[PDB]
């Protein structure tokens, strides 16, 4: 899967409040997370 | 025809109509009509099925589902105050 | 007439999946019909039959209600000390001498400025009261901090926020669930009392009907603000398959058309009301 | 993207695609001004003091003009 | 989607006792459902 | 009488002036707000 | 200073008082209005 590197700068990439009870790319939320999802959509790849 | 009569009677004719159409025309060209006072009564539009229809209950459930999901409100805003030209 | 045993409207515990309250009393056959301010919901409609609704409402926001004022209390004093200080300098000067004359000029410019400031600020103050609002919109209220806000422990208001997938309401529910100390109250009276005793630090989210009612009741210190969050209505509920369902429904809309329901609403809301006159 | 990436051009095209579709603006509003917690007569008590300074000062000048006036003889 | 034939909402003539409009189309089976600004009345709730 | 007509014109002038001050100050107290000095980068 | 002339000075004073007060008030209102955002500026409104 495509490895995406990003940085923990709010509010671009943030740890979800319940990140401890979560795993994978569900741990993160933010502008760049949603942007990563959209880029994945229009380029047609899975990402990590 | 009623609204046209309002516009062409120059204040000599008032039109009694459901609040919905009133609010709609209030937002429409040439924005020369106005809703005045409160309402005379309070009722609502509903979807009607022939009694004993196999469609009745799911349609009803669908209506209140849409109401709670904000769908009906969103549509109301869509056709009334979004396309409204004087809002 | 009987009062619901557990004093609840009705819901299913997400574990036991048992209905409580009036709906519970209907489903489990403890009562034959429910006539109360029972809000019509999807899940309730799934287990009982609702008559056409007899009263319309919506979830709304309740807050605590909110001549020498234009000019600060310190300056009214300063005006007096300046008054005696000018009268004392003039007393020290004693047609007229030119210096004594210029004193009157500076003092004239001073009082000109004072009265102009009073007039302008009073103009703002009078324009502002009709115009002024702490928070008008629901989203704005959600955005505001230090003014905590909450709902009843059980009912459609709380469940509306729990289920709502719409941005602002989702944010508000996310806030309420984590809020400390708890922002939820057990009775409407408790919520309104909390509004009155938080001095504007707490807003209460409740159906428009109760809000409008309390707005008219002593000591008339609460206010309904903004519009409504959603729009729904109370209905008379029958156990589904009841022999009373259709005639009760027909009776409800009969009463609605005969002006009976409007008459009862005015009777108990705005006739016994002790105070809705806003004046810009 | 690492230069020479098989992902470079489609990612770029995707970015400007999202920009033109209003997606980027919508996201900006979503994380900036939607989750924003601060969004946005009484009396002026201090300002009048500024006039008092010119008042008292003028009075002081007047006091002086008074003294010198009575001082001509 | 079909537009009601006589362009009326509905009522019963007190002589013919026939329903007109969309209610009429429902009662007499000319349509399967009515989705319109149809105001809820007592007499209509009695037949649909 | 020249001094009188002067006093009249000047009176109308100062009347307009103070009226404008009062009105504009009323608009200024009814609307807008100022908090920060707006300090230029070079000034900082 | 005839009494009739005196009442003239009083009524005329009240008159000009009303006038300058109205001019001030209305000018203040006009300036307050201008502070309010124009309808034209909004796109949806345009
Ligand atoms: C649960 C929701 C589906 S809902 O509340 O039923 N409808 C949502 C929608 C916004 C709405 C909300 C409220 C009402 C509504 C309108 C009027 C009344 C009273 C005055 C009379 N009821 S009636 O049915 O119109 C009458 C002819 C008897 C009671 C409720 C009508 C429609
Ligand atoms: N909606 C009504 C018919 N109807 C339509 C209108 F446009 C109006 O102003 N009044 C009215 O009664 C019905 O259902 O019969
Ligand atoms: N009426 C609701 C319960 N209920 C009562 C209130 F007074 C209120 O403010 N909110 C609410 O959900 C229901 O039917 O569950």
């Amino acid at each position: 899967t495509v490895v995406v590197t990003t940085i923990l700068e709010s509010p671009y990439v943030m740890m979800k409040k319940n990140h401890e009870m979560l795993e994978g790319n569900e741990r993160y939320e933010g502008y760049c997370v949603d942007l990563a999802a959209e880029i994945a959509k229009h380029c047609g790849f899975k990402y990590k | 025809e009623g609204v046209a009569r309002v516009r062409k009677s120059k204040g000599k004719y008032a039109y009694l109509l459901e609040s919905t159409m009133n609010e709609y025309i209030e937002q429409r060209k040439p924005c020369d009509t106005m809703k005045v006072g409160g309402n005379l009564d309070s009722k609502g539009y509903g979807i009607a099925t022939p009694k004993g229809s196999s469609l009745g209950t799911p349609v009803n459930l669908a209506v209140l589902k849409l109401s709670e999901q904000g769908v009906l409100d969103k549509l109301k805003n869509k056709w009334w105050y979004d396309k409204g030209e004087c809002g | 007439l009987t009062i619901v045993g557990d004093g609840k409207y009705g819901a299913r515990d997400a574990d036991t999946k048992i209905w409580n309250g009036m709906v519970g009393e209907l489903v489990y056959g403890k009562a034959d019909i429910a006539i109360a301010p029972l809000t019509i919901t999807l899940v309730r409609e799934e287990v009982i039959d609702f008559s056409k609704p007899f009263m319309s409402l919506g979830i709304s926001i309740m807050i605590k209600k909110p001549f020498l004022d234009p000019l600060a209390y310190e300056i009214w004093m300063a005006i007096v000390f300046a008054y005696i200080l000018v009268s004392v300098v003039l007393f020290l000067v004693s047609p007229r001498s030119l210096s004594a004359r210029i004193v009157a000029g500076v003092w004239w410019f001073f009082t000109l400025i004072i009265i102009s400031s009073y007039t302008a600020n009073l103009a703002a103050f009078l324009t502002v009261e009709r115009m002024v609002s702490p928070i008008e919109s629901a989203e704005d209220l959600s955005k505001q901090t230090e003014i905590a806000y909450g709902t009843l422990d059980s009912g459609s208001t709380k469940e509306f926020f729990r289920r709502s997938k719409i941005a602002v309401f989702d944010k508000m529910w996310t806030y309420m669930r984590s809020a400390e100390p708890s922002v939820f109250v057990r009775t409407t009276a408790e919520g309104v009392a909390r509004v009155r005793k938080s001095k504007g630090k707490y807003a209460y989210l409740l159906e428009s009907t109760m809000n409008e009612y309390i707005e008219q009741r002593k000591p008339c210190d609460t206010m309904k603000v903004g519009g409504n969050l959603d729009s729904k209505g109370y209905g008379i509920a029958t156990p589904k398959g009841s022999s009373l369902g259709t005639p009760v429904n027909l009776a409800v809309l009969k009463l609605s058309e005969q002006g009976v329901l409007d008459k009862l609403k005015n009777k108990w809301w705005y006739d016994k009301g002790e105070c809705g006159s806003k004046e810009k | 993207t690492p230069k020479g990436s098989s992902l470079g051009t489609p990612v770029n095209l995707a970015v400007l695609k999202l920009s033109e579709q209003g997606v980027l603006d919508k996201l900006k509003n979503k994380w900036w001004y939607d989750k924003g917690e601060c969004g946005a007569s009484a009396l002026s008590l201090s300002n009048v003091a500024g006039v008092f300074y010119i008042l008292v000062g003028g009075l002081g000048l007047a006091m002086l003009v008074a003294l010198i006036e009575f001082a001509y003889k």
